[PDB]
């Protein structure tokens, strides 16, 4: 695009002058005119790096190289940011690991921890069903599961989604979390059979036989699902996967399963349960993706579809930190001092 | 692409330029005029006139002389602005598809009903022929200007007029932005804030731009697409129709020849009063073979129009507030449009800016076509144009109507285009299979106080309980400032995606092809 090249040239001139707001506007105009403009992605990366946004700079250099793998300027820039991003992403994992240990440091006679864990259970069900559009409230979910009475004037389907999730989480925590050995396709099917069983007993625990769509994502044809799931679980039990930081492993496991989308429905609910199984098998608490984060969630999933899963890993890491911060805030003991 | 021309499609006057051998050439028509009246006429002999020829026979053939189409396009029949203009238009305006269509005697008894887009297409055809005569070859591609405050329907109607004239409209450019290019092209003075004040025959825009060695950045825009020379003429015409009623007891509206004879003389008097302090209105055989003789003073002209003149200051204050800029931050005031020659307009602008003189770098009649021609040169790609970059904005807040008649805003006014905004919505009732997507333009919190852009039928929503489906609706404004509405189920669904169809309240592809074909038989 001649218009794209003109905008990029003006972006570079305004950057040189120190008119950074105007430069940013012109970089974004260039990339609107040509979203795959390699020079513009690269120069907009350098602009980011000048503002000490290394993750964004690196994201743009990486995006440039996925379009043009031999681009000299993009290669030199990515080669500089590659180690800096590894340092940043590993530092965040270290901070998360410290907060996991702080949770485990909570005295064994802390009343607030049992309260918070019970509340956190109903909170997880609430957010995992509400992401998918379920309109039941936290208190309605607590009522359904404790009393086993239908909430009046609310759909059968929505209530049956909540019952399914409860059934699935009980099965996981009692049968899978503590269990030694590989995680099989059969384990994923047993989870799904509980997730979807009370809503759709026919489809519960079996792969789709039809093509589905997942927002903007087109998952593999139903005929390829068996093979992709066999490759997936082989990776789950691989030495390579178990050498990853548990948060990266859990995040990649989540993404790989929703990418395949092996079920007609409940792929999101099943994948979030698998993510939490992996975390809990590694000694991390289960994490929640809040319904309010839905748009950010779809956005980082879309970034993964386009060939960079790292925004998704960082999003899952942030959800992990938030879960840990919530547990730690709720279990804080406020000391009593003698005036003396 | 060939040779891409720039066309100011004006309410009253149109102008065409071409970027060639480094500079802009404004092209004189077959009469030697660098501007052309936005007029068409069908003579009793079946002859189709466009431009000076059409305007020149207005008073002898008023019923079959058409103009003011720019104030009819992209509007509904019952628009108070449309009903206002009807009172002073000599041609029949008929309701067809809840829109104003133009009915004329084309000759030999038979009549014909035209879309206002078809009248504008005829005017575009004349401007194209003007370019072709000068260039000595065919013209297929154009940049066409529109008011900054044009709504979505008015923009699309202008593109449709282009299509019907057999032009590929490469870009719709906002008139103040075009004028800014005419001002700024030869300026290598670095960053300047300019206030473009464009009062035309029909539409009023104010745009605040930051211009900077080839970058034309619209910071804020605000206007009125139904405020200009036409309204000033209507105020004076109405004054003299009442004065004639007062003096003779006769009603002038019973004769279209009388009304349009007054219009012609009112025009001449208005131009005279920009350099003189009074003007004589003289009409021979005005009504029932009786002569008309009155004087219009500048004082009276100003009194009759004072509310309208004062109203031009509101958008100036609005762009300053929206930009969070002081009056003193404006480096140049750029006056565009014949109406900016009105001394009272110049006085109000100068006084608003505490004595600051407007710049004299531009021709107020040719500046918009000049800018169109420069941008046409850029998109032509073969004209040795510099790194020219327009960063323009949408003039109106875009929203969707949600439960309770609520304006749910997606894209604020003054957002840089092109742009994209997505929001997730759900159903109001169990198993709802459809969204009736009502898109509104305006700043009010309730859609009843805003303007309906269009109704988009979204179908194929799978059965689910109320408020469960997660349907993402996306607004995309393109580089022409025109909206595309798309939608996506965010959840796991079957292969058969939800589909969107527009309302059929704008010209259909079939209707356009017919009008293209009909127009080719006069080309
Ligand atoms: P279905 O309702 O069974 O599952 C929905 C889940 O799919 C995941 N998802 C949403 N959008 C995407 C994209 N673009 N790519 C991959 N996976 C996606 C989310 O986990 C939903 O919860
Ligand atoms: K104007
Ligand atoms: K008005
Ligand atoms: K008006
Ligand atoms: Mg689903
Ligand atoms: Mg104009």
């Amino acid at each position: 695009s001649l218009e794209a090249r003109a905008a990029l040239n003006q972006a570079l001139e305004m950057k040189r002058q120190g008119k950074r707001e105007k430069a940013q506007k012109l970089f974004m105009h260039a990339l609107k005119m040509d979203p795959d403009f390699v020079d513009a992605l690269t120069e907009f990366g350098i602009f980011s790096e000048e503002d000490k946004d290394i993750i964004q700079a690196d994201y743009l250099y990486t995006r440039a190289l996925t379009i043009s793998p031999y681009h000299e300027k993009a290669l030199v820039n990515r080669d500089r940011t590659l180690p800096l991003v590894e340092e940043i992403d590993q530092r965040y994992f270290s901070i998360i690991d410290s907060k996991v240990k702080k949770v485990m440091s909570i005295p064994k006679g802390n009343s607030a921890l049992r309260r918070v864990m019970e509340e956190t259970y109903y909170h997880h069900i609430y957010h995992t069903v509400a992401i998918e559009g379920n309109t039941l409230t936290l208190s309605e979910i607590r009522h359904i599961l404790e009393t086993r009475y239908a909430v009046p004037g609310k759909s059968d389907e929505e209530q049956n989604e909540v019952i399914g999730m409860h059934a699935a989480m009980k099965y996981i925590n009692t049968t899978l979390v503590s269990r030694i050995g590989s995680v099989t396709i059969s384990d994923v099917l047993e989870i799904h059979r509980r997730v979807l069983g009370y809503v759709d007993p026919v489809e519960a625990g079996r792969f789709r036989t039809t093509q589905v769509l997942v927002g903007h994502h087109i998952p593999p044809h139903p005929q390829d699902v068996e093979k992709q799931m066999q490759e997936f679980v082989q990776w789950l039990n691989s030495e390579e996967a178990m050498n990853l930081h548990p948060v990266e492993f859990a995040a990649l496991a989540h993404y790989k399963l929703v990418y395949i989308a092996p079920f007609i429905d409940g792929n999101g609910r099943t994948s979030r349960l698998l993510m939490n199984l992996i975390l809990m098998q590694a000694g991390y608490p289960p994490i929640t993706i809040r319904k309010e984060q839905r748009s950010d969630y779809y956005h980082v999933l879309e970034a993964a579809n386009e060939g960079d899963v790292r925004p998704f890993i960082r999003f899952i890491a942030k959800c992990t930190e938030t879960t840990l911060d919530t547990l730690l805030f709720a279990t804080t003991e406020y000391s009593v001092a003698l005036p003396e | 692409s060939g040779t891409v021309v720039g066309i100011d499609l004006g309410t009253t006057y149109s102008c065409v330029g071409v970027f060639k051998n480094g500079r802009v050439e404004i092209i004189a028509n077959d009469q030697g005029n660098r501007i052309t009246p936005s007029y068409v006429a069908f003579t009793p002999e079946g002859e189709r006139l466009i431009g000076d020829a059409a305007k020149n026979q207005l008073t002898s053939n008023p019923e079959n002389t058409v103009f003011d189409a720019k104030r009819l396009i992209g509007r509904t029949w019952n628009d108070p602005s449309v009903q206002q203009d009807i009172k002073f238009l000599p041609f029949k305006v008929v309701e067809k598809k809840t829109k104003p269509y133009i009915q004329v005697d084309i000759g030999g008894g038979q009549t014909k009903t035209f879309a206002p887009e078809e009248i504008s297409a005829m005017v575009l055809t004349k401007m194209k022929e003007t370019a072709e005569a000068y260039l000595g070859k065919k013209v297929t591609h154009a940049v066409v200007t529109v008011p900054a405050y044009f709504n979505d329907a008015q923009r699309q109607a202008t593109k449709d007029a282009g299509t019907i004239a057999g032009l590929n409209v490469m870009r719709i450019i906002n008139e103040p932005t075009a004028a800014a290019i005419a001002y700024g092209l030869d300026k290598r003075e670095g960053e300047k804030n300019i206030l473009v004040f464009d009062l035309g025959g029909g539409a009023f825009d104010v745009s605040l731009l930051t211009i900077d060695n080839g970058v034309f950045e619209v910071v804020a825009t605000n206007g009125d697409t139904h405020l200009g020379g036409e309204d000033f003429d209507q105020r004076v015409m109405e004054h003299f129709i009442k004065l004639y009623k007062k003096k003779t007891g006769k009603d002038v509206r019973k004769d279209n020849r009388a009304v349009q004879k007054l219009r012609r003389e009112v025009e001449k008097a208005k131009r005279a009063l920009s350099s003189q302090h009074q003007a004589r209105i003289e009409i021979e055989s005005f009504f029932e073979g009786e002569d008309f003789s009155e004087t219009l003073t500048r004082a009276k002209f100003e009194e009759l129009n004072m509310d309208l003149f004062r109203s031009t200051m509101k958008p100036v204050q609005k762009v300053l507030e929206d930009s969070d800029l002081k009056k003193s931050d404006i480096d140049e005031i750029v006056l565009v449009g014949g109406s900016t020659r009105i001394p009272k307009i110049q006085q109000l602008v100068k006084e608003f800016f505490n004595g600051k003189e407007p710049s004299r770098g531009i021709n107020p009649d040719e500046a918009v076509a000049y800018g169109a021609a420069v941008q046409a040169g850029v998109l032509s790609g073969d004209q040795d144009t510099g790194d020219l970059v327009l960063l323009d904005v949408c003039p109106l807040t875009l929203g969707i109507e949600t439960v309770g008649g609520v304006m749910t805003k997606l894209i604020p006014r003054n957002t840089v285009v092109p742009t994209k905004k997505s929001q997730i919505f759900s159903t109001a009732s169990d198993n709802q299979p459809t969204f009736t997507i009502k898109v509104y333009e305006g700043e009010r919190p309730l859609t009843k106080d805003n303007h309906l852009l269009g109704t988009f039928d979204l179908t194929g929503i799978p059965p689910a309980p109320r408020g469960v489906p997660q349907i993402e609706v996306t607004f995309e404004i393109d580089v022409n400032g025109i909206l595309r509405v798309t939608a996506e189920d965010k959840g796991t669904g079957n292969k058969n995606k939800i589909t969107i169809t527009n309302d059929q309240n704008r010209l259909t592809p079939e209707e356009i092809e017919r009008m293209v074909n009909d127009a080719e038989k006069f080309a």
